Parts: C-alpha cells; structure tokens; sequence
C-alpha cells in the first residue's frame, strides 16, 4: 500500500492548504463595507479599497 | 522511489508553509484586528495599524507605524527639590533648554511648566542621585492669594 | 450556505431537502455596512 | 503522465471579499470589530487612540491632522510606485510557485 | 522500505505535535499565568482570564473573556472649547445624547460631567477639526464662592 499512503498525503496536504487560507483570511464573521461616502478624516485609502 | 522522494519533499515543504500561514494568522489578529505592543512585530516603529491585501499565495501586510523623526540634545533631571521634597514626572521626562525647566512627553517635545498635577512629590532629596534645584508651580496659589 | 463538502473553486455541496444533493456557491458570511459619519 | 493538480476551495475573489471586509472594519470600527460587534467611530478619533496606544498624547494627532493624513498618503503612493516599477517584489510567492 | 516510510511520517507528525506543544506551553504562560494584551490569542474578546484542564495527549483551556453587549449612538466631537481652550479627554471619549455633553469610558457607558479632571486643554480652538462649543465645569469654583 505504497501508493495508496502517498494518495492519503497529498490529500492530506491539499486540505492543509485550504485550511491554512481560511484561517488566514476567513478571521471576519460578517463582511463589512464601507458607506459611500470616503472621508476618512482626510486619509485616502482609495487604493486598497 | 521517485515518488516517495516527491512526497517527502512535499510534506516538509508543507509544514514549511503552514508555519508562514500560522504566523500570517497571528499577524492578521494582532496587527490588523488591533493594535500591537510587541516590537518589530507588525513592522519597524511603534505599530499604529496594519491593511491586509490578498496575493496568489500569501498576503501583504501595510504595516503603518509611527517614527520619530527630528531629535533635539536637552539636560535632564531624574527629580527636583522645591521644598526639601523630591518631585517626579508623572508622565514625561524632566528637560532643560540651558536656563528653564519643563516637563515633557517622551516621545514628542512638548515643553510644559513643571506644576504639582505634572508631579508627585516622594521624601526628602537627599536620596536622588542627580536631583536638581528648581521651582515647582503651585496652581492654587493665585487663585488664593486673587 | 456553509460549506459543507469542499467541491472546489468556491462550490460545496450538501444533502437538503425528499432529500437530494445539492451544490451551491459558499457563502462568506452576512453582510453588514456600519453606519459610519 | 498522472500528475494534476486541484483548484483552491476558496476563489481570488472571495479571497479579495475577506480581505475587503477585514479593511473596512478596521477603517469604520477600529479595533472592535476584532472584540464583538463593530462600533462605529470617526477615523481621526480612532488614529488619536492609536497615539495614545503608543504613548502620544491625542493633541498631537489632532493639531497635526493634515500632516499625518499627507504623509500617510504620500507613503501609500510610494508603495504604488514601489509595485509598479521593480518587477521582483513578490519573491516568497514566487518561489513556492 | 517500509519501515523507513513509518519513521519518516513519524519525524514529520512528531515536528507537528512539537510546534503544536510550544504553541500550548505559551499559552499556558500568557493566558494562564497572565492577562494577554494579545488580540485573539487568548480567545475572542477582550481576556480576562483562562483555565486549564488535562486531556489524553493535550491540553484544553477555558478562556474567560469580556464582549461589549449592548451599543448605543451617540454624537461625538474630538475636542471641546469653553474659554478659547481646546479641551480633549484624559481617559474617554466625549459623547452627547442630543442636547448635553459628557465624558465616558471608551468600553463601558458611563457618562460623567465634563469638568477640569476630566480633560486637560492644549492650545487654542483653531487648530482641531470638529471641535465642539460646551462649558467644562471648574469643581474649585463653588468651592471658592462658598
Ligand atoms: C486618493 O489617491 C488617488 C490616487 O493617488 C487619487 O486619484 C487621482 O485623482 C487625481 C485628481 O482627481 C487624478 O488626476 C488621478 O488620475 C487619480 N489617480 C487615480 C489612480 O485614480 C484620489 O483623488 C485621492 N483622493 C482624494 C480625495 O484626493
Ligand atoms: C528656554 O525656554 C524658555 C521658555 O520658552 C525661554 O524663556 C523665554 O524666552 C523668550 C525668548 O525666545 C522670551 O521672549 C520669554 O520672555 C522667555 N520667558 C521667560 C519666562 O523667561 C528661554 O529663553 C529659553 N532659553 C534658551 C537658551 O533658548
Ligand atoms: C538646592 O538648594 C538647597 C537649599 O536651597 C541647597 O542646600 C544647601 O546647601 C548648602 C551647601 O551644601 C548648605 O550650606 C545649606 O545649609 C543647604 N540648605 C538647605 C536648606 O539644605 C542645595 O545645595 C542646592 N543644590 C545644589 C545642587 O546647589
Ligand atoms: C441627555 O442627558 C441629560 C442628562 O441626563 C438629560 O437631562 C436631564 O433629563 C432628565 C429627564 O430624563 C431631567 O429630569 C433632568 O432635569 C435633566 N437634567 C438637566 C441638567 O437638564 C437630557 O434630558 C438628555 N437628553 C435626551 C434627549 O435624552
Ligand atoms: C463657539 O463659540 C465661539 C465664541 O463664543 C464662536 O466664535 C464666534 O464666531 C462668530 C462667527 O464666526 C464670530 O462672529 C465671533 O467673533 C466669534 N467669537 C469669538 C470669541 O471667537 C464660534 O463660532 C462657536 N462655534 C460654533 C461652531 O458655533
Ligand atoms: C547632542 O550633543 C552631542 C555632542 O557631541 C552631539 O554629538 C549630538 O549630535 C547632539 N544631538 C543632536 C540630536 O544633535
Ligand atoms: C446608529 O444609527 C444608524 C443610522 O442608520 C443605525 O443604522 C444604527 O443601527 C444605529 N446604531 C445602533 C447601535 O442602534
């Protein structure tokens, strides 16, 4: 059963690397947005938004 | 052999990348989810805050931190006597321009009157090590004597 | 919804109501804009 | 010759979402979206929390407002020209590719 | 062969359980024997306290933490002026429920007089973006007309 555990590692590092993107990422319950209006108290932060 | 070779290569490169991944985690909650003590963690400087951006792959931090920028030489008391008392600081630092003595903050120069709400005052001065002699404002006086 | 069988590429797929399999895109989570001035 | 290779669950859109909504609750609500529900809060007051978080008293942040917004856009437009003219930026991603 | 393929997985797996462990004794010491300032480490929320408990091959901690239930509106201003001072809080935040204004807490609503120990002043009112007209209360005042 020599392929079948190098089958059951891949698989096993393809979900480690779905999980460690949701973790990353997926820290927010709800996904905010900003309102319309883009005064942020004269910051501009047009160019990560 | 070949693929056994791959996989091993791949499982340890893996645990690599999980590593990374653990520690943008982290970043992501304490850099960008608030504010961090800890020094050169989220960035040189004191951390103010953190912008996540999202990359093939990974992630990247803007850290945005605050650095002092011009530095000013002044000569600095570790306390002050008025009435036999030792007067410390506060908040702030004890700083001389050559002939006045203010109180100030310690990361921006602020100069202020050194008054008794600047300072506490703790025995006698004879135990300070480098204590200096100068006049502590007391803000009740005037409104007294008027 | 959730995602509770990881399909890939954003698809996940679940039993649900008879009682069938179904795929969907997953969802992220709700939406909240605050109300900020 | 056998070797595939399988797409993320999560798309570079949903990715930019997460990302999106973790900017704008941290531009709209500070630090306590990270706590429990976000609380809305004027950006100039939130930056006078940040200073005094590092020890500087908010007057600073207030009397030199337009300072601070003004190099904070300038360092964010050196960051634009910083990745958009040296091509090798992204070496860790590109390495693991 | 065989027998190589174990102890190879066995390494890799053992480095995982390691990082895993260290992970678990540094928060044994912060969130156990301290309070952590560190976001999300020590559960969500603001920490306040954990407790540990064994369990076969690890370690499962109750993490004891303060959530904000209960928000309300309110109009705020970053400073005030009442004689040409601008006047910005010690530890708070300036709030008004439509017709008066008050100083709280920023993590708990409890509204207080905004008096001369609540704030300190810093220049005059041309500078502060947003700054607001109210009189800040003199607590030695009465005193001196009584
Ligand atoms: C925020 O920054 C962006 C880019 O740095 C500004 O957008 C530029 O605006 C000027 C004048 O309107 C145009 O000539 C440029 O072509 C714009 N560049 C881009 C990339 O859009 C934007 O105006 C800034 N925000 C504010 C409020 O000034
Ligand atoms: C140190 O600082 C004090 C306080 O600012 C200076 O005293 C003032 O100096 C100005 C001249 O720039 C005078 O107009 C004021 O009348 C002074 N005030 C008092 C209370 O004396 C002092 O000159 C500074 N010393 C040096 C060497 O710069
Ligand atoms: C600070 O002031 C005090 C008193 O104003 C000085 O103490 C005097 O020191 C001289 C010389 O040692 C003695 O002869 C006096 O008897 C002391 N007077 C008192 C009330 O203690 C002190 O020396 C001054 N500090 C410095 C550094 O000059
Ligand atoms: C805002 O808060 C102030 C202070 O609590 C309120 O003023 C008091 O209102 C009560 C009525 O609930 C009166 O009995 C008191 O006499 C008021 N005190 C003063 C000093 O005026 C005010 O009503 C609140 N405003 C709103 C819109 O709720
Ligand atoms: C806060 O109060 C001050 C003074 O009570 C106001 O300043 C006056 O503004 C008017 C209109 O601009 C001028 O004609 C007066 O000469 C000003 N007086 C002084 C003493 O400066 C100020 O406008 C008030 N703030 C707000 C937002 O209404
Ligand atoms: C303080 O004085 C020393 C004396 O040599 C000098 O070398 C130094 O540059 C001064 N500090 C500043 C910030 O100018
Ligand atoms: C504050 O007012 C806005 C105005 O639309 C509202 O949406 C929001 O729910 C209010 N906040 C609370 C805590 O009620």
């Amino acid at each position: 059963s020599f392929c079948t555990q190098l089958k059951r590692a891949l698989t096993g590092i393809a979900v480690e690397q779905d999980k460690n993107t949701q973790e990353v990422f997926a820290q927010v319950k709800q996904i905010y947005k900003t309102p319309p209006i883009k005064y942020f108290g004269g910051f501009n932060f047009s160019q990560i938004l | 052999q070949s693929l056994q070779t791959y996989v091993t290569q791949q499982l340890i490169r893996a645990a690599e990348i999980r590593a990374s991944a653990n520690l943008a985690a982290t970043k992501m909650s304490e850099c960008v989810l608030g504010q961090s003590k800890r020094v050169d963690f989220c960035g040189k400087g004191y951390h103010l805050m953190s912008f996540p951006q999202s990359a093939p792959h990974g992630v990247v931090f803007l850290h945005v931190t605050y650095v002092p920028a011009q530095e000013k030489n002044f000569t600095t008391a570790p306390a002050i006597c008025h009435d036999g008392k030792a007067h410390f600081p506060r908040e702030g630092v004890f700083v001389s321009n050559g002939t006045h003595w203010f109180v100030t903050q310690r990361n921006f120069y602020e100069p202020q009157i050194i008054t008794t709400d600047n300072t506490f005052v703790s025995g006698n001065c004879d135990v300070v090590i480098g204590i200096v002699n100068n006049t502590v404002y007391d803000p009740l006086q005037p409104e007294l004597d008027s | 919804y959730e995602c509770d069988i990881p399909i890939g590429a954003g698809i996940c797929a679940s039993y649900q109501t008879s009682q069938s399999i179904i795929a969907y895109t997953m969802s992220l989570g709700a939406e909240n804009s605050v109300a900020y001035s | 010759n056998g070797l595939t290779v399988l797409p993320p669950l999560l798309t570079d859109e949903m990715i930019a979402q997460y990302t999106s909504a973790l900017l704008a609750g941290t531009i709209t609500s500070g630090w306590t979206f990270g706590a429990g529900a976000a609380l809305q809060i004027p950006f100039a007051m939130q930056m006078a929390y940040r200073f005094n978080g590092i020890g500087v008293t908010q007057n600073v942040l207030y009397e030199n407002q337009k300072l601070i917004a003004n190099q904070f856009n300038s360092a964010i437009g050196k960051i634009q020209d910083s990745l958009s003219s040296t091509a090798s930026a992204l070496g860790k991603l590109q390495d693991v590719v």
